[PDB]
RNA sequence: AGUAUGAAAAUGAUUAUUUUAUAAGCAAUCAUGAAUAUAUUAUAUUAUAUUAAUGAUGUACCUUUUGUAUAAUGGGUCAGC
RNA sequence: AUAAUAAUAAUAUGGUAAUAGAACAUUUAAUGAUAAUAUAUAUUAGUUAUUAAUUAAUAUAUGUAUUAAUUAAAUAGAGAA
């Protein structure tokens, strides 16, 4: 003689087939055997010492100014180095540069800086995209407003008016509380 | 003499790998006619035109003035009336009748290109995005490997069903989860189809001989057999 | 005539029921009786 | 001749601002007082907007013609085609 | 030895029939971010040598462009029957 309430505790069937799938999916994606030879993404540092490993594993105690000796050598290096860092060279890079050093410079120039800063990478609907900063102005009165997208501040506001219930909300029940007490 | 005459580099290299995962076996050496092409837009533009242009249905079949439903009856006498002049009631002049020039029935919007010039597009198109970085060729039985294929894992380009969580976690693994890819493959993997159909609104699977230079310009990134890469290149070779 | 079903319901008047997505989201009822052309069902006092 | 929606126009009534009962003609343009309205920099000796004081200038548009304000052709207005 | 913009000097810039060159609006197809602080349409006031677009305010939609741009095309622009 009362309403139920449609919590999922109360139903019993073996319904909802399109969302059981999706979970099953989901469950199989968490556990699922793969090669995945390219985990941990690579600092400038570490860049720096990575080629010199990949030198040592590759041809030995070489230059790293100096030209690739046979092109199998050149593979086994790039590939190694592609394994350590995390991030895969394009095909044609790698048929250019023709020095573990120059490789370096080139990971410099283009991987680095995506990785430190998230925003600065490369989104390929907009190729022609700028990413300018007040610093980059060389002026004072040059200044680059921060742009925040209109939903992440949005998104913020709702967390920190949420956080602001918790607490006050909690702070009344602790007061209700003491005063059933006493 | 003419200083300054070098020759140029004819080959370039395009490192075969392993289609689950994509794990590099080899370096192969493809000429640089079907892979460092130098970019020429227009001729590009040439070729997906004219896709374009044979692809369409050309189905705009609006009623002229004589395929219009009225009787050729003069509606009014030519004069007493004190009013305009009339026809039938099928003139495009008024609201009810037919359409003036009225397009008919299959309309053919085909045209020609010299089938050089279309090879050229194709070689250009592969050679766009062999730069871009978004060519991966998938391959084994043929050329002997640097590193051995790993366990687990083929060089067919092919796979609840588990193929397609096995797809998917591809996708997520190589980050191209949104964006469209490009199957070429040798024979009809029917299998992969299978796994790829939930994702096929981004996802083409094409076999060798009916790829189309849009198909590869359109995709964000495209994988291919070494043998069916071979065969294209054969195909658009130059001589 | 063709789209009514004739059971092919999945309830009979006078079993008992939960109703949700109305006004009255999570109610019990027992179905009184149905109407055939709408397809449709018509509880007790609830609902 | 589907269903929603509809500050689209032509068209009617009404109210407000303004001009108008010694003034004459494509009803506009330019000059130029005055009155009203709005304006979170009207600081004002302010700025815009509306409005047939008053002055000057000003033969509708198309078609066809050697040539049209023509009292030559065509169109009641608006919307759709 | 190019392009874009800005100078200096010069010459040229009425136009029917007609020829030549260059743009914009609308709609569809290919490619395509984004987001209710967004968008679309409308009204009013601004802005850019302005058939267009954009800014602000206002009103109505709509969980949101066949959106910017480049191509391809057109039942592609109406005071004149
Ligand atoms: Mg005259
Ligand atoms: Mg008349
Ligand atoms: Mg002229
Ligand atoms: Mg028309
Ligand atoms: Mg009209
Ligand atoms: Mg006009």
């Amino acid at each position: 003689k009362n309403r139920l309430e449609l919590i999922p505790e109360n139903f019993i069937g073996e319904g909802s087939r399109r969302c059981k799938r999706q979970k099953e999916l989901k469950l199989a994606v968490s556990s699922a055997p793969f090669n995945q030879w390219l985990s941990r993404d690579k600092s400038d540092n570490q860049l720096d010492d990575m080629i010199l490993q990949a030198t040592e594993k590759t041809l030995g105690k070489v230059d790293q100014d100096v030209q690739f000796s046979d092109l199998v050598a050149k593979f086994q290096f790039t590939k190694f180095l592609q394994s350590k860092s995390g991030y895969l060279i394009p095909d044609y890079e790698l048929t250019t540069l023709s020095t573990p050093l120059q490789f370096k410079r080139y990971i410099k120039e283009k991987i680095l800086p995506s990785a430190n800063d998230p925003k600065l990478a490369y989104k390929e609907a907009e190729p022609n995209a700028i990413h300018p900063f007040s610093d980059n102005y060389a002026s004072p009165n040059i200044y680059v407003v921060n742009d925040v997208t209109s939903k992440e501040q949005k998104s913020k506001y709702d967390t920190i008016m949420k956080e602001i219930q918790k607490l006050e909300d909690d702070a009344t029940r602790k007061a209700l509380e003491t005063a059933r007490s006493a | 003499p003419l200083p300054n005459a070098a020759i140029p580099p004819k080959y370039a290299l395009v490192t075969v790998r392993s289609f689950p995962s994509l794990e590099p076996l080899t370096f192969v050496p493809v000429p640089t006619s079907t892979v460092a092409a130098p970019l020429r837009r227009d001729i590009l533009w040439r070729a997906v035109v004219y896709e374009n242009d044979n692809r369409r249905v050309g189905a705009s079949n609006p009623p002229g003035r004589s395929e219009n439903g009225f009787s050729r009856r003069k509606l009014m006498p030519q004069k007493g009336s004190g009013r305009a002049r009339v026809g039938d009631a099928n003139s495009p002049t008024r609201h009810n009748g037919g359409r003036a020039l009225a397009r008919t029935a299959p309309n053919d919007y085909t045209t020609e290109l010299p089938s050089k010039v279309y090879s050229m597009a194709f070689n250009n198109a592969l050679s766009h995005q062999y730069k871009s970085g978004k060519l991966f060729v998938i391959g084994g039985e043929k050329v002997d490997l640097i590193s051995p294929t790993p366990e687990l894992d083929l060089n067919r380009l092919d796979l609840i069903f588990e193929g397609e969580v096995i797809f998917r976690k591809f996708l997520e693994e190589f980050q191209l989860k949104g964006k469209r890819l490009l199957f070429i493959t040798d024979k009809t993997r029917e299998g992969l189809i299978k796994s790829s159909d939930p994702y096929k609104q981004k996802v083409d699977v094409i076999q060798k001989e009916l790829v189309e230079v849009n198909d590869i310009l359109r995709a964000q990134a495209v994988f291919i057999e070494l043998e069916a890469l071979e065969y294209l290149a054969m195909a658009h070779q130059k001589e | 005539e063709k789209t009514s079903f004739k059971k092919e319901w999945k309830f009979i008047p006078g079993d008992r029921v939960v109703v949700m997505s109305g006004a009255s989201k999570g109610n019990i009822a027992v179905i009184k009786s149905f109407d055939k052309r709408t397809n449709s069902f018509i509880l007790d006092e609830n609902g």
